[PDB]
RNA sequence: GGAGCCAGCGAGUCUAACCUUGGCCGAGAGGUCUUGGUAAUCUUGUGAAACUCCGUCGUGCUGGGGAUAGAGCAUUGUAAUU
């Protein structure tokens, strides 16, 4: 039944912890985030990790991709007034330091003050 | 090596035997001779005081003092 | 006879609240879950359904104690030190948001009215009502 | 295309300066809102005339202005900004939108210890 | 995390806009309509913090520690980009 090991959104997290605080190894996924989705998700927030069954693990990723849809009230997102285009998103593992690592170079690429010190830097 | 944090069978017969023979016990007893985490040992003591296996002398959240009897 | 200061403070707080809850006519802003309560604290309320009934009771006998108050001094009452990082700490004001919805909220069950000079006064109802309480607190005994 | 938070760039420079800003960051709607001095006023009259009398680019205009918000009424104009020494010569792409004129001409030179 | 709950020394506007109670809106920072005080009189019992009680965590750079950095919302100012 329980299992001590497990992999999500390319990350492992182990079963031995409390289920709130496991999720934080994700990238982006901070306590508060991870708080409130658990409740969100309606689960025992008081289980391990370990303990959930995958019906329960999904619904969780279900809804952390996607918390507009279940009335998170935005100003909790990280992603806020997108540059491009005016959504609000929230970014999750790998695809952190893949935003980050492009505003820099779009900097670099306008010649901003703030690009060219970066890089200079370097 | 790690303290378990669920309780398996064998552990729940073993406590249930070993318990009655400490002249004290508290938190710090159960972490140490046996091997459960400080989160059971906390569940373990209310379940043993309500079932009437240990005597409380005093209980106070940050120490607890329990005795054979 | 029994009056609200012959009991101890953190047992007729814990027995109103669980009474107030069964009652069930307090009524929840709906944004409970999310809220810090303060700017100064981390992490929300840690007993996730309970502590707003644990709060409107708590307000209740404050009240009752006293000639009237206002929300502003319900802010301070509550406030706590925040870190500040690096810095250091200094005391911060609870959420006003908060505090109001939970006058309001006694209001309309009559336990509490608007007071001239200001603020908020017991009404008789009010001092009716948490009078049996603490009877039975006492009588638990 | 380049789309600014949203609005296709073939819809913009249609755009006036008052839809803009409805779009920007809370700095850029606070400093209209607090209402922005007349000295724009007279560095754009300057600015439009060369982009009208343009050959085909419309040669620098120089300002001190350090301060200026970037508006797409700008857009393609090449200027001069001031160094408190020199002038550097910048055109304004559609990237710009939205920073300071003071964002491309460095004060201070990077200190090396060679 | 929830609950309990206690000081002393200061300073404040008509020259005009200082110290601000109370009601309402907002997650918050904050906003808005009124009010008392030229003060042992009103803000102010400055209901301060450490502290006390009940819970969660369990010795793992951990839920210790919060530098560096990204996105967004406000306030002062003629002007917040370095």
């Amino acid at each position: 039944s329980f299992q001590h090991i497990l992999r999500l959104l390319n990350t492992n997290v182990d079963g031995n912890i409390k289920i709130v605080y496991a999720l934080t190894t994700i990238k982006g996924v901070g306590r508060r985030y991870s708080n409130l989705v658990c409740k969100k998700a309606d689960v025992d927030l008081h289980k391990r990790a370990g303990e959930l069954t995958q019906e329960e693990l999904e619904r969780i990723v279900q809804i952390m991709q996607n918390p507009t849809h279940y009335k998170i009230p935005a100003w909790f997102l990280n992603r806020q007034n997108d540059i491009t285009d005016g959504k609000d998103y929230h970014t999750l593992a790998n695809n952190v330091e893949s935003k980050l690592r492009d505003d820099l170079e779009r900097l670099k690429k306008i010649r901003a003050h703030r690009g060219i010190r970066h890089f200079w830097g370097l | 090596a790690q303290h378990a944090v669920i309780l398996d069978q064998e552990k729940y017969d073993r406590i249930l035997k070993e318990v009655p023979t400490y002249r004290y016990v508290s938190v710090s007893v159960l972490v140490d001779r046996l091997k459960i985490g400080g989160s059971l040992a906390r569940i373990a003591l209310r379940h043993l005081e309500k079932e009437g296996i240990i005597k409380p002398i005093s209980k106070h959240s940050k120490q607890a003092i329990y005795t054979r009897a | 006879g029994v009056s609200v200061r012959d009991v101890a403070a953190q047992d007729f707080i814990n027995a109103y609240a669980s009474f107030l809850q069964r009652q069930g006519k307090l009524e929840v802003p709906g944004y409970v879950d999310i809220v810090k309560t303060s700017s100064g604290n981390e992490m929300p309320p840690q007993d996730a359904e309970g502590w707003f009934y644990k709060r409107a009771a708590s307000v209740a006998r404050h009240i009752y104690m006293r000639k009237q108050v206002g929300v502003g001094k319900l802010n301070k009452l509550y406030g706590g030190a925040k870190s500040r990082g690096v810095r250091p700490y200094k005391h911060i004001d609870a959420s006003g948001s908060i505090n109001r919805k939970v006058l309001q909220a006694l209001e309309k069950i009559g336990i509490v009215e608007i007071s001239p000079k200001g603020g908020r006064r017991i009404s008789e109802n009010g001092q009716r009502d948490l009078d049996r309480i603490a009877a039975q607190t006492l009588e638990e005994d | 295309t380049h789309s600014y938070r949203g609005v296709d760039l073939e819809k913009l420079l249609e755009m006036s300066t008052e839809d803009f800003v409805k779009l920007a960051p809370a700095r850029v709607r606070r400093r209209f809102a607090r209402g922005m001095t007349s000295k724009p006023a007279g560095f754009m009259k300057k600015l439009r005339a060369a982009k009208l009398a343009a050959p085909e680019k419309p040669a620098p205009v120089r300002t001190h202005m350090r301060n200026m918000i970037i508006v797409p009424e700008m857009i393609g104009s090449v200027v001069g900004i001031y160094n408190g020494k020199a002038f550097n010569q910048v055109e304004i792409r559609p990237e710009m939108l939205g920073h300071y004129l003071g964002e491309f001409s460095i004060t201070y030179t990077p200190v090396r210890h060679g």
